[PDB]
RNA sequence: UUGGUGG
DNA sequence: CCCACCAAAAA
């Protein structure tokens, strides 16, 4: 049951991996059939769905930004400021010369977007993460990426001990302090903090109680995952956490 | 070092928030003693609203004798000096950033900001209308001593101004300097990574990552796109903070080691010291146990993560003693710990056994030779670099405001 | 890449 | 100087 609940999650992690969800906003879920418009105007179709998506993360981007996010897609540099060129002038965006930019024109809708807002970021976890003996998994059932953080795998000893020692430290939300933001930090955006307590209260749906996964760098700093629940980051983050085994001071 | 009680470290934490975070031990508490009947209407102006408002309302609870999971935070005051303090064994770097205590003429210990200190002295010795902004100051002080030379070239400019700064600092940090220095000539033009392993067992692994630039022409205008490709490079400006990064990274873990400990584990391995354990042993263990007591050996860190590879067969490679000693070093009751690479976080009824830990680990480093041992890793041949005080270790364990 | 977060 | 991570603009 919170077994079950664990893999919920994970299930809408996955569905919203930030670029794959996207390109199905373009794929089968747009009422443009861009399959045959790159047909027509000679554009492969990866990299025009790739643009596309590109265009609706950023709304605006310069050139250099946007050639750099899909440079893997040809052998030349060039190539793609030409394939770029090509899908301004048929409208797919615009580029107005006079702030050396692009525009884009179609967007996302409103429904995906929030749900990208509120799963695309790996969440704690509801039960004990798993305990890790390879330089793969970061603490999750259907993961298996390398530990460590950007492009930097090795299967050399890395320390998991100390992830493991991380990993298994229950934390819980202070819903008094949680509150006190909402209704107080304006006298002390809302957009943003709308998906922190959705998120929040899904998190907790079968109790107060959840951990959260370590990844390292390369250098050996350890940094724990996660956007909206993090005691790394922001202060407004830091400030809602806390330990699910409390304990008589004295 | 002077103690707290857990009160006490909640009284600590909620001033720190307010913030008087640079401000002595006792003028903290003795801020708070004043306001305590009217904590929840400061909220409003505290530097930090929301952390503040949360331990005021732990405060609350534990008057009222409830339990709580709200832990206090105490924060290494310069992390990286301290670490090159301890490293090249630096008296005047360390009375700089808290690593070994700095009294004024009263004989009070303070709680030192190098950067002010550095500003200070860099204003007295200017005069006559220093033309410098404090925190500019310190954004030329912290990113030359993670090595970078343009960015003290831009608040001081090149003239007589950059020439106080570098006699200021080669006053007020000799050792810590010149291995500052010392590390922009260590870049081997040849590697495309670097490698070295801390005495945890720790794999640091470093590619060197070069721009190249593809040039592009869209609408007759000239772009340039810069993307980062693995290569080599001439001088290479990343070893000091690398090196540093790589060191606090191992004290996170270490720290977290000594404090978050398995009970159960312990004692076994304090049956296993004095030959009372039910016979147990694995082969693979060996290797792990023989790479970690040799680390110990060449560095003078001896990690808990040995805990994990000591059976039988494997308590036989090591000095029983140096084990017991270690646990014996330890908290007598374990708790966890949250980190933000140089932050700590904590109940506060655990304040105490936090900062003996660091203490003793900063004391560790000060002592052994874990700058060497890194050192030879990175340039490829044995060196040795001494300590500029042999003793300052002595001073490290009893320090008043490594963490603040 | 412009920015912003933590260290 | 070194990392790690967000967020995506105006008639
Ligand atoms: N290399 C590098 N490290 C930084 C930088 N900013 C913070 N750090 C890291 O933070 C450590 C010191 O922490 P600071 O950011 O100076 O925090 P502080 O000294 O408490 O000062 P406050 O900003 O008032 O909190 C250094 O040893 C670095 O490891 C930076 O710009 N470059
Ligand atoms: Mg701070
Ligand atoms: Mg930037
Ligand atoms: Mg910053």
């Amino acid at each position: 049951s919170t077994i079950e609940h664990q893999m919920h999650l994970e299930k809408l992690y996955n569905k919203n991996q930030l670029l794959p969800r996207m390109r199905q906003e373009f794929e089968e879920n747009s009422g443009i059939d861009f399959k045959a418009f790159f047909a027509h105007i000679g554009i492969d179709y990866k990299f025009g769905i790739d643009a596309m998506v590109q265009m609706a993360l950023h709304k605006r981007a310069d050139l250099p930004t946007l050639v750099g996010t899909l440079r893997h897609h040809c052998k030349s540099a060039q190539e793609v400021a030409d394939n770029l060129f090509k899908m301004a002038s048929e409208d797919c965006f615009n580029f107005d010369p006079t702030i050396d930019k692009f525009i884009v024109i179609y967007t996302i809708s409103d429904d995906v977007q929030h749900e990208l807002d509120s799963f695309q970021y790996p969440l704690p976890m509801v039960v004990r993460p798993k305990l890790l003996t390879k330089n793969y998994g970061t603490g999750y059932f259907t993961c298996n990426k390398s530990v460590i953080l950007k492009k930097n795998h090795t299967d050399d000893d890395i320390c998991l001990d100390h992830l493991n020692r991380m990993n298994k430290i229950p934390l819980s939300i202070n819903w008094d302090v949680a509150h006190m933001v909402k209704n107080e930090w304006a006298n002390l955006f809302q957009k943003y903090d709308r998906t922190a307590h959705e998120v929040m209260g899904l998190l907790t749906q079968e109790g107060n109680k959840f951990y959260l996964t370590h990844r390292p760098d390369k250098r050996g700093r350890t940094y724990s995952q996660g956007y909206h629940v993090n005691y790394q980051g922001t202060s407004w983050n830091k400030a809602v956490l806390e330990f699910a085994e409390k304990e008589v001071i004295d | 070092m002077q103690t707290f009680t857990a009160r006490e470290y909640l009284k600590i934490d909620i001033a720190n928030n307010y913030g008087l975070d640079k401000e002595d031990w006792d003028d903290r508490i003795a801020w708070f003693d004043k306001n305590e009947n009217n904590l929840l209407n400061l909220v409003r102006e505290a530097e930090e609203p929301a952390l503040f408002y949360a331990g005021v309302k732990a405060w609350m609870d534990v008057k009222e004798g409830k339990p709580i999971g709200y832990p206090v935070a105490l924060d290494a005051t310069s992390s990286g000096l301290q670490i090159l303090a301890c490293l090249t064994g630096d008296r005047r770097a360390a009375e700089l950033c808290n690593v070994v205590n700095y009294r004024d003429e009263s004989g009070k210990v303070k709680r030192r900001d190098a950067y002010t200190v550095i500003y200070n002295k860099m204003l007295n010795t200017l005069g006559k209308g220093a033309r410098i902004k404090r925190n500019d100051c310190k954004q030329a002080i912290m990113t030359a001593l993670y090595g970078s030379e343009a960015k003290p070239k831009e608040v001081f400019g090149e003239g007589i101004m950059l020439n106080v700064f570098e006699s200021t600092m080669n006053v007020e940090a000799p050792a810590v300097w010149e291995l500052n220095k010392f590390w922009l000539q260590c870049g081997n033009p040849e590697a495309f990574v670097y490698h070295w392993v801390m005495p945890d067992g720790f794999n640091v692994y470093i590619k060197v990552m070069v721009n190249e630039v593809e040039t592009v022409h869209f609408l007759d205008k000239p772009y340039d796109c810069v993307r980062k490709v693995q290569g080599t490079e001439e001088k290479t400006r990343m070893l000091s903070a690398n090196t540093t990064h790589s060191i606090d990274g191992l004290v996170v873990r270490e720290l977290v080691r000594r404090c978050d400990y398995d009970k159960n584990q312990i004692e076994y391995i304090k049956a296993l010291c004095n030959g009372e354990a039910e016979y147990k042993a694995s082969e693979k263990n060996y290797g792990k146990a023989m790479e970690l007591w040799g680390y110990y050996e060449k560095t003078g860190f001896l990690t808990a993560r040995i805990f994990d590879y000591l059976d039988s067969e494997t308590i036989k490679l090591v000095n029983t003693q140096d084990i017991l000693d270690l646990i014996e070093s330890m908290p007598k009751k374990p708790f966890h710990v949250l980190t933000v690479h140089d932050c700590f976080r904590c109940l506060p009824n655990y304040g105490n056994d936090i900062r003996r830990q660091y203490n003793n680990l900063l004391a560790t480093i000060a002592k052994g030779d874990l700058l060497s041992f890194i050192m030879s890793q990175v340039i490829g041949q044995e060196v040795t670099i001494g300590k500029l005080d042999p003793t300052l270790w002595e001073d490290v364990l009893e320090t008043e405001y490594a963490l603040s």
